[PDB]
């Protein structure tokens, strides 16, 4: 740096340093969370405030002093295997799963299996929506839930019904560190972004307690 | 139904055939070269400046200027020996997966989950870098990308195909197809007359760039393919997958040479590079190294530890004088 | 019906391929990786005054 | 298009004070270093302060220390020469000049269109030997200029940079370190030099050739200028 | 029974100074002031044979051990209690200068006076055992707390494993600053002097100071060996 270009040179670089460090302040209050599910599954207006902004769709709806940004990788049409690493550092998967739909509800339960397992979200919390309640307690009285479920064997209630299905949701954890933070969503829900607030807050808390040792 | 009986016993022909060129291993041939001894590599270099994961790598054609693609959305062009940061570039998609250095040294191209293929111009009477041409028509991600000329880029999707692209004009000028599975790379020949791509399939095969048909097809991993790349002579190339091993395949005479698995490895491989003469096979596994191969008698020659992560990308100098790796933490390490 | 028809001719193509002998095609790699070898600065490490790292 | 407009020269009283202006228009003004250079009438080009990117260095010739101060008004895009005292040693022509530092750059290869002033009644030195060389279109020509300490550096660049001036216009850049073409000049043009000894060289001399020769040095402030050799048809 | 311990202290320190010093990339927060007190107690259990400048050091690092314990408390408390507020490494090698710079104020008369050795005293217990103390006890107190209202399996051990940290410190230290103080009534006109209870008193002196030795050896065990950070750190080393 004796010449004297090359100090100019390097006052460039420094100059660069600072917007890059700069950009990370900017972009350190964001979290990540990745959106998942079937079609048609309500993934696209889990939350009224959209603001959206073929490949990747973001969503980066803020609030309460925080900045949520949600992506969806529907449409990709590929082996998840080789692109899912991409999203190893969410903050928790969002997951959309309709209880109207019987015969996609076994494309679901299998989505759930290997996302839960998958070895890079070993430790990645889950969100996971049950949406249309109205349609599901409607459709259960003219169709019992038995044909999607032979082994069901409870009552024909709803409270029975939408219990047992969480439990097989549920039922694909086959590991610990890993909590679900199951919830019940409707159409007219407007408080769909304080359940997700709510949640994010105990999984960071999870990950700091593992930080700091105390685990 | 009659075609598939013959599909099966065409199978048998190429096989008999290949079958009989084989006379000798390339372990039996080299078995009285003297060996190459303990490769003991120090890091000279510590680039730092990226926040996220470093996911592309390629060096100049000059042997001095580094470009990285990492997933905060920034490319940023390096000047080796002095560490200093000749660019940064903010890119419109966070999630790229590859880029590419022209050889000219006037364009440099990024790629990633979004399906499109940018160009950004280097030497512009502005000062400022700036997007000449967005490349779409892929309908999956891009996997690697290599310039032919100024005006001519190679492109690798998930959708199963490659193809050549015309960046002035902006169509898509030659597709090839024939892969089953997604194809997660390539490299050009060192003539830029053919190159060839390995994917998920387990299978690599070479292309004909000028015709836009398939010349050969070569198979033995049990798994997909991760990297590859040309041996500098450019009659054989070495591919890298996730069943832990590389393999060393000849063109000339169309099968396996060789393969580099050992006992003690158990993850996949993320990339792989030749040395200018050709003797050192690098490859950077996910168990945070990258292994010195001998690539004329299957031998570690040493490893090059370094990276707090997983490794995703190497490079060697035209000129042969370094090495540079990346990984998941952020840091690019030259070496020497 | 009609997805296997190229592909039995892609085949042929292939089939149709005159190849050598891998002792032949091996003893090359051979003989190139010792003729540039002496310009490899990875192999040999090179003297301190002449490496720009 | 690129395009640097200054104003604010004039006819101004001895000790008087003045403000010149220089409006950026057509490129990223905030990433280019801009420089100030004078030059007297029919005397040469002169060195005269520099302000970087981020205005976080400044330099200044020792002929204007103190007298002259540079500022830069980066969200407006212009560059402010602010001059206190003027002698009758300041009249000339003022030239905006933007300088743009990294590896591989082209850190001249503009030039303003410049503003007249009027005002009414250790280093590195680089000489040209010879003041004119008549030649007719077709002869090839040679231009020499040498130095005091030898430009070549430890990095192995050779910091010297070739200026032409034509009749009438503001000087454009041909050779910017000392064999690199600068984008825009055709290929005829050549240098080459070693240390202390530098030549510019041109075959086939065509029309638009005629004019005078600046060699400049950039290896260490304050930049110097040759005196200038004239190509005369 | 003193050389085991005087091992002990070199052996457990110097693993838990290694592996974070073999990082090969930035420390947290908290990893840094684990760092600097793994250096702390190894100097202090370096003097061991010489108490079984020798002086001045012992009182840079017995303070060193609370006030970076104080300071690995704070620090739990901001990224757990405020977790919504400091969502993010940052770099924190200025409070821990100030550590040792606080340490460095005080030991000067230990290399250099009745009111002196009072004024000396008087500090050691105000802010050496108290505030470090209070400090401790209201940032997991409010630990404790959130905890109970958060959700997970991993809330139950880090109660029983704060619970643990605080009681062996108090456990640990108390016996030592209760006689200091004991001893700064009697000097101060409080108390009656005697020769029988003088010898008890420093008898005391010993046997605390042994204590506190324990304390240091088991630094190691309760911030780092606990921890599944530090642990795959050791297991890949």
């Amino acid at each position: 740096t004796l010449s004297a270009e090359e100090r100019a040179a390097l006052e460039r670089s420094k100059a660069i340093e600072k917007n890059l460090k700069e950009d990370g302040i900017s972009a350190a209050k964001d979290v990540k969370l990745l959106l998942l599910g079937a079609d048609n599954s309500g993934k696209s207006t889990i939350v009224k405030q959209m603001k959206i902004i073929t490949g990747i769709v973001e969503t980066h709806f803020t609030f309460k002093n925080l900045h949520f940004r949600l992506f969806d990788v529907g449409g990709q049409r590929s082996e998840r295997k080789k692109w899912i690493h991409c999203f190893e550092d969410v903050t928790a998967i969002i997951f959309c799963v309709d209880l109207s739909d019987y015969n996609r509800m076994h494309e679901s339960l299998m989505l759930f299996d290997s996302i839960c397992n998958n070895k890079f979200f070993i430790d990645t919390s889950i969100i996971l929506f049950l949406n249309k309640k109205d349609l599901f307690g409607e459709k259960i009285k003219k169709s019992p839930l038995t044909i999607c479920f032979p082994e069901y064997t409870g009552p024909n209630t709803y409270e029975d019904a939408a219990a047992y299905i969480q439990a097989q949701f549920e039922s694909k954890n086959r590991s610990p560190n890993k909590e679900i933070y199951c919830h019940m969503t409707c159409a007219t829900d407007t408080n769909n972004a304080q359940v997700i607030f709510d949640a994010v807050t105990d999984i960071i808390i999870a990950n700091n307690l593992r930080g700091c040792g105390l685990y | 139904d009659q075609l598939r009986q013959e599909a099966e016993q065409l199978k048998n022909q190429i096989r008999d055939a290949r079958k009989a060129c084989a006379d000798a291993t390339l372990s039996q041939i080299t078995n009285n070269i003297d060996p190459v001894g303990r490769i003991q590599m120090r890091t000279r270099r510590t680039l730092r400046g990226h926040l996220a994961k470093i996911y592309a790598m390629h060096w100049g054609t000059d042997s001095r200027l580094l470009v990285s693609a990492s997933q905060d959305g920034k490319l940023i062009i390096w000047d080796s020996y002095t560490t200093n940061k000749v660019h940064a570039i903010p890119l419109r998609s966070s999630w790229v997966m590859t880029c590419a250095y022209a050889p000219s040294g006037n364009y440099v191209a990024c790629g990633g989950l979004d399906n499109i293929c940018s160009i950004y111009n280097l030497k512009t009477r502005e000062g400022n870098v700036r997007v000449s041409r967005e490349l779409a028509g892929h309908t999956g991600y891009l996997s690697c990308c290599r310039f032919l000329d100024d005006n001519q880029i190679v492109t690798s999707s998930g959708d199963t195909t490659c193809a050549l692209w015309d960046i002035e004009t902006g169509q898509q000028t030659t597709t090839f197809t024939g892969h089953t599975g997604d194809v997660m790379s390539l490299s050009l020949a060192p003539d830029t007359r053919l190159f060839v791509s390995g994917a998920c399939d387990a299978s690599a095969k070479l292309w004909d760039v000028r015709e836009g048909m398939c010349r050969q097809t070569f198979t033995g991993h049990e798994s997909d393919i991760n990297a590859i790349c040309f041996f500098p002579n450019g009659n054989a190339f070495a591919t890298g997958s996730d069943d832990a091993t590389c393999r060393l395949f000849d063109l000339r005479a169309d099968q396996e040479l060789m393969t580099y698995s050992h006992d003690n490895i158990i993850c996949g491989i993320t990339s792989v590079s030749f040395s200018k003469s050709g003797r050192l096979l690098l490859a950077g596994y996910d168990d945070f190294n990258c292994n010195v191969w001998d690539a004329l008698k299957a031998d570690r020659a040493g490893v090059l530890a370094g990276h707090d992560n997983r490794v995703s990308c190497l490079g060697v100098t035209d000129d042969g004088m370094a090495v540079a790796t990346g990984s998941w933490d952020s840091f690019l390490k030259i070496w020497n | 019906i009609a997805q296997a028809r190229k592909l039995v001719e892609q085949l042929k193509m292939e089939a149709n391929i005159d190849r050598i002998k891998v002792s032949k095609a091996a003893a090359d790699l051979m003989a190139y990786c010792e003729a540039h070898a002496k310009e490899d600065p990875l192999l040999t490490p090179v003297p301190a005054s002449e490496n720009p790292f | 298009d690129v395009q640097l407009v200054e104003s604010g020269g004039g006819l101004v009283q001895p000790g008087g004070s003045r403000k010149l202006s220089c409006s950026a228009s057509g490129f990223a003004f905030s990433s280019f270093g801009m420089h100030w250079v004078r030059q007297a009438p029919e005397k040469g080009l002169e060195w005269v302060a520099y302000i970087s990117s981020g205005s976080g260095t400044i330099y200044y010739a020792d002929t204007v220390k103190g007298r002259f101060t540079i500022s830069r008004d980066d969200p407006k895009n212009t560059l402010f020469l602010q001059m206190t005292s003027l002698r009758s040693e300041d009249t000339a022509m003022y030239y905006c000049v933007r300088s743009i530092y990294y590896y591989g750059s082209s850190p001249f290869d503009f030039w303003g269109q410049g503003t007249t002033l009027t005002v009414s009644s250790s280093d590195i030195v680089m000489t040209q030997a010879t003041s004119s060389v008549p030649v007719t279109p077709g002869e090839s020509v040679s231009i020499s200029c040498r130095s005091s300490k030898s430009l070549l550096h430890s990095n192995g660049n050779t910091y010297l940079y070739w200026f032409l001036q034509r009749p009438g216009q503001s000087p454009q850049l041909l050779i910017y370190r000392m064999s690199n073409l600068a984008s825009g000049v055709p290929d005829r043009f050549s240098g080459s030099g070693s240390g202390t000894a530098f030549t510019l060289t041109i075959s086939r001399l065509e029309a638009e050739d005629v004019g005078v020769y600046y060699c400049m040095q950039h290896l260490e402030y304050p930049l110097t200028f040759g005196a200038g050799t004239k190509l005369e048809l | 029974l003193y050389s085991l311990l005087f091992l002990l202290g070199l052996l457990g320190n110097g693993a838990v100074a290694a592996v974070l010093l073999s990082r090969r990339t930035a420390l947290s927060s908290t990893d840094t002031f684990l760092l600097h007190l793994a250096v702390a107690d190894t100097l202090l259990v370096l003097t061991l044979p010489l108490w079984a400048v020798a002086g001045a050091l012992f009182n840079i690092n017995f303070y060193a051990g609370a006030l970076l314990l104080a300071c690995i408390s704070f620090d739990r408390y901001l990224n757990i209690v405020h977790a919504t507020q400091l969502y993010r490494p940052a770099r924190v090698t200025l409070t821990c200068l100030a550590v040792w710079g606080l340490c460095l104020l005080f030991a000067l008369p230990d290399f250099i006076p009745q009111v002196g050795r009072t004024a000396l005293r008087v500090l050691q217990l105000v802010a050496g055992f108290l505030l470090p103390l209070l400090v401790m006890a209201y940032c997991y107190a409010h630990i404790l707390a959130v905890l109970l209202v958060s959700r997970g399996q991993r809330r139950l051990r880090a109660m029983r494993l704060v619970v643990v940290v605080v009681v062996a410190f108090a456990l640990c230290w108390t016996p030592y600053h209760l006689v200091v103080l004991v001893d700064i009534l009697m000097d101060l006109g409080a108390l009656a002097r005697n020769c029988g209870r003088e010898s008890r008193v420093d008898v005391a002196k010993s046997v605390t100071s042994g204590l506190g030795y324990m304390h240091c050896c088991l630094n190691p065990l309760l911030y780092a060996f606990v921890g599944v950070k530090f642990r795959e750190r050791m297991w890949m080393l």
